[PDB]
């Protein structure tokens, strides 16, 4: 998960990465609009330096939603599962 | 940057970096929530 | 700022060809200290007073002299073995002599964290305490393999000249000290 | 059919198991008179371990080789003196000494 | 545990004893509010064990 | 760039469910519309893997196939995830790429399967002792280690060190002193969490006091868990022995476990001497088990003072006055030789030749 | 999970191969145990149905059995060997909610 | 090999687990010993209320 891409012009995150926290994960308590990313995920393309391409989880919705909780768990496969609870 | 999280049962503020085994001290529960933001959010009473 | 410690070579292994065929049967029959068993091994084991010297003579004239402590001692032992082979009734010669390997030992007189050493030089080290208590370091400088123990004693091997072992020890000393 | 010929063993805990690395060698130590007669056999024959093992029935050739290596590494002057001295090969007296050593080890076991 | 929107709705449903004749309607927009047409009520409650 | 103004401010903005790459300066639509399969197409299409579509799995021999099947069978018996299975098969193929391992022994390829499984287990910080692998692989430890060294020297892959705490937890989960079973009475049953924490503290103390370095870790883990089980209730466990504990827990007693326990008890006695009340009590290797807890409470300063006043094998701490004595350099070489008397005394006489012939007739 | 599983195990208690006679594998008794999770490193730990729902895992218990076989004509027995995992139904006899 | 073989080395513990997981998730049960091919046995519990 990549951090929020801060805009060098205003030194603040862009409108798309505005709801993301320092760790790139959207924090509860804020409102989510249409076409906004929740997890700035980036995965490698090889499977010499790894080449990561971004595949963020965008929110498709006509109306706004509020993040209530963001649970983060780790499975036996070292896989991180992140669940965001949107409320309307 | 110190990233803080809360446990599912202990409810204690734990600080962990990236790429670490999700665990909480004095227990073994593997449910970690994120604290609520500190930014100002406006709500409508309608 | 030298290290102040000098290793000690405990073994010098060198191959040498005689340039003529040999009859191991007669070589072992006309000698008292001869050890040879064709069904077990096809080499005659010869021994002389150069410290701990053992020559593995073969029928093709190739013989490996080991156990020596210096290149000059190894050469002397090889020449003595060649003279013995000649006296046994063969036209043996002393040609193509070159030091093949030298194993030495040294001590640093202080403990070493093998886990820290391997975490710092993993790509140049290997630590498996469940198999061998000694960490195995492989340096590319003189192509040297080192066995490092927790007690500080280090055994170096895989060199060709004493200078290679000396400079390898001088280079590895500050890494172990730090 | 197996008519109660074997007994069940409560081993191999399904949890896990460890390694041993030491299985069979389990050598047996020497003695003073045995080392003396071994140095005598060395002075009499040489370094060829085949004949030494053939003449020593109750000790293994691998153990003989280990002892010779240990002597070469620790006591070199003794090996030098052994090679300096020489004795013609004797067979009947050697068998008599072997019987004497058998009697000596029997008395030791009795003790 | 109460939702933020439900809490805001409940708070909006709470009446205020202020005299409306002494205030005026807020113009279009101006979320900052002016002293003539805005009233501020702070609510800070921290629950803890006795 | 934009075809009209030539600007490079092309942004992908979906306008009401319509993907469109449009310029941000003049709004010129560069490209619009995307073709994506629907639910019907996704359900009608069948999944085919690269193992079949690329062309592999055909240029493979029966030996490599048996090796892969054995790798998978062992990975499944150990209940390891499919990610571990995939990593293991990948490492096995990478090792088989070489010819020295390709044309090797049956035991060689068995140990290759074992070592690939071990490397896959280590790469994910997973604890797994090599003894269980050697037991479930039909191999001996000597050849196992030999082939492991050979393959690691031939490949050069990363070999993460076996973490101590993970192995501690894995070995503590084996003991049956958590639930009261018919055989084990209730007095021996103790608290899992507290005993595991005590064993973790003990093995950390051992790792910091130079006890696990150079020695097998599992005997130290056993000694630590035994000391913790005795300290959690020293009263009813003062007479219990190491062999008795092993018999009760149904665990193979390690041989050096006794030596590790004695060394750890000596370290605990040193910490007691460092402490004030304990050094006045004048405890011993049998009465320090009740105060082990007080030791671990502030083991930091205790170990610091103990090191102020290194741990090496007993064979080296016997007052090594002459460390590595300097041997007398003897480079005397003469001209080319010494004499022929040595050659004559080396040559076998006719009498000895005939004696050897008669003996070996 | 209490009677039918035992009856099936008794029906399939003995299995042997045609080649190399005198070899067999006899099951003595099968157990289901309590619900556990294989998350920890070779360690079992009680897991709740809510935790299972959260972590997107299965709420099952390790199926264990005791067996006896003949390796080299020497009868070797195993008192506890896992063979599978049976998803435990909530509010069942072995469930944690009951 | 002369090494005596035992089942513990091939007692696959994941077979039954995967079988049960699939039979409960997919819902399609195919028992060949009884020639029973059923579908829709398991359904997602409706948490609407
Ligand atoms: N709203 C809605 N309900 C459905 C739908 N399909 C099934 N259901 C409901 O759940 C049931 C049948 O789901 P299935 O058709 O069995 O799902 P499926 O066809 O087995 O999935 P496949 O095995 O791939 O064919 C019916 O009883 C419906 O009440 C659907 O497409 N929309
Ligand atoms: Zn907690
Ligand atoms: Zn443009």
């Amino acid at each position: 998960v990549m951090g929020p891409m801060l805009d060098a012009a205003t030194r603040k995150p862009i409108w798309r990465h505005e709801i993301l926290d320092a760790d790139g994960i959207c924090s509860p308590g804020e409102k989510v609009e249409n076409k906004q990313v929740l997890v700035n995920k980036s995965m490698p393309t090889v499977t010499q330096q790894p080449q990561y391409k971004d595949v963020p989880i965008t929110y498709k919705g006509a109306t706004d939603s509020y993040i209530e909780k963001v649970m983060i768990s780790s499975n036996a496969e070292d896989a991180f599962l992140i669940k965001m609870l949107l409320r309307q | 940057q110190p990233m803080i999280y809360i446990c599912g049962e202990c409810h204690t503020e734990n600080e962990i970096k990236s790429r670490d085994p999700i665990r909480c001290r004095e227990c073994g529960y593997r449910i970690m929530y994120k604290k609520r933001t500190k930014r100002l959010v406006v709500f409508d009473a309608r | 700022e030298s290290s102040g410690i000098v290793p000690q070579l405990q073994n010098i292994v060198s191959t040498v060809n005689l340039g003529c065929k040999l009859d191991l049967k007669t070589i072992a029959l006309r000698a008292r200290n001869a050890e040879y068993n064709p069904k077990r091994f096809a080499a005659v084991i010869m021994r002389i007073r150069e410290p701990r010297t053992t020559a593995l003579i073969f029928s093709s004239g190739k013989m490996v002299c080991t156990g020596a402590k210096s290149e000059e001692q190894s050469r002397l032992a090889a020449r003595k073995y060649a003279r013995v082979v000649q006296k046994l009734g063969f036209p043996a010669k002393f040609l193509d002599f070159k030091i093949q390997n030298m194993v030495g030992s040294c001590d640093v007189k202080f403990p070493i964290r093998l886990e820290g050493l391997v975490l710092t030089h993993q790509q140049f080290s290997s630590y498996e305490p469940e198999l061998f208590p000694g960490l195995i370091y492989r340096m590319i400088k003189p192509r040297i393999v080192l066995l490092i123990f927790v007690s500080g004693k280090v055994v170096l091997t895989g060199a060709k000249v004493r200078a290679e072992i000396y400079e390898a020890f001088e280079n590895i000393y500050p890494i172990l000290k730090g | 059919c197996v008519v109660e010929e074997n007994d069940p063993i409560f081993e191999r805990g399904s949890t896990t198991t460890y390694s041993s690395f030491r299985k069979n060698y389990y050598s047996k130590p020497w003695s003073n008179k045995e080392t003396d007669m071994f140095f005598l056999a060395i002075s009499m024959v040489g370094t060829d371990f085949s004949m030494i093992g053939q003449l020593f029935p109750h000790r293994a050739r691998i153990e003989i080789k280990n002892k010779f290596k240990r002597e070469e590494k620790t006591n070199g002057w003794r090996i030098d003196k052994a090679f300096q001295e020489k004795r013609p090969f004797d067979f009947d007296f050697f068998a008599h000494l072997l019987q004497k050593v058998l009697a000596e080890e029997e008395k030791r076991k009795q003790k | 545990i109460v939702q933020d929107e439900i809490l805001a709705h409940r708070l909006g449903l709470i009446p205020i004893h202020a005299d409306p004749r002494l205030f005026e309607y807020r113009n279009q927009g101006d979320e900052e509010g002016t002293e003539i047409d805005t009233l501020q009520f702070r609510l800070q409650v921290r629950c803890t064990r006795n | 760039r934009c075809p009209d103004c030539g600007s490079t401010e092309l942004v992908e903005d979906s306008h009401y469910s319509q993907s469109q790459l449009v310029c941000s300066d003049c709004g010129c639509v560069v490209t619009e519309g995307v073709l994506t399969t629907t639910f019907s197409d996704e359900g009608n299409l069948r999944e085919v893997t690269y193992s079949r579509s690329t062309g592999e799995n055909e240029q493979v021999s029966r030996s490599q196939q048996r090796g892969l099947r054995r790798v998978r069978d062992l990975c499944r018996v150990l209940q390891l995830p499919p990610t571990f299975e995939d990593t293991a098969v990948a490492y096995y193929q990478q090792a088989y790429r070489h010819s020295g391992i390709r044309a090797a022994r049956l035991q060689k390829k068995e140990v290759l399967v074992g070592c690939c499984v071990l490397i896959t287990c280590r790469q994910h910080n997973w604890p797994l002792t090599m003894g269980a692998i050697c037991t479930l692989l039909y191999a001996d430890l000597d050849v196992f280690s030999s082939t492991y060294m050979q393959i690691v020297k031939l490949l050069g892959l990363d070999v993460p060190s076996l973490c101590l705490a993970e192995l501690v937890k894995t070995y503590c989960s084996s003991f049956k002193l958590f639930q009261a079973s018919p055989s084990v009475p209730a007095k021996y049953v103790e608290d899992k969490e507290k005993m595991l924490s005590r064993t973790m503290q003990l093995v950390e103390l051992a790792n910091e006091t130079w006890l696990v370095t150079g020695r097998h870790p599992l005997p130290v883990i056993t000694a630590a868990t035994f000391l913790a089980w005795q300290s959690l209730q020293p009263a009813d466990r003062l007479s219990c022995s190491l062999a008795r504990f092993c018999k009760l827990a149904n665990v193979d007693l390690p041989y050096p476990a006794s030596s590790r326990l004695q060394e750890l008890l000596a370290v605990l006695l040193r910490m007691a001497e460092q402490l004030a009340w304990l050094r006045v009590l004048r405890l011993d290797k049998r009465s320090v088990v009740k105060h082990i807890g007080d030791l671990l409470q502030h083991r930091q300063s205790l170990v610091r003072s103990a090191f102020r006043d290194l741990l090496l094998p007993p064979c080296m701490l016997k007052s090594p006055k002459r460390i590595c004595p300097v041997p007398p350099v003897s480079t005397v070489t003469g001209d080319e030789n010494i004499s022929d008397s040595e050659i004559e005394q080396y040559l076998r006489t006719p009498q000895e030749v005939r004696d050897f012939q008669r003996a070996q007739a | 999970i209490n009677v039918e599983i035992k009856k099936i195990m008794k029906a399939n208690e003995k299995v042997t191969s045609d080649a190399d006679p005198m070899w067999y594998l006899k099951y003595l008794n099968i157990y289901v145990g309590l619900p556990d999770v294989e998350e920890s490193f070779n360690v079992t730990r009680p897991v709740s149905p809510h935790e299972c729902r959260l972590r997107d895992m299965t709420y099952s218990a390790p199926i264990t059995v005791d067996i006896e076989y003949t390796r080299g004509s020497q009868r070797i027995i195993r008192n506890a060997l896992p063979i599978g995992r049976m998803p435990i139904m909530l509010r069942s006899s072995n469930c944690v909610l009951t | 090999r002369a090494a005596q073989f035992d089942v513990v080395k091939h007692m696959r513990q994941d077979q039954i687990t995967n079988g049960m997981v699939n039979a409960i998730s997919t819902g399609n049960w195919s028992l060949k010993r009884f020639k029973m091919d059923r579908q829709g046995v398991t359904q997602v519990l409706s948490r609407l209320s």
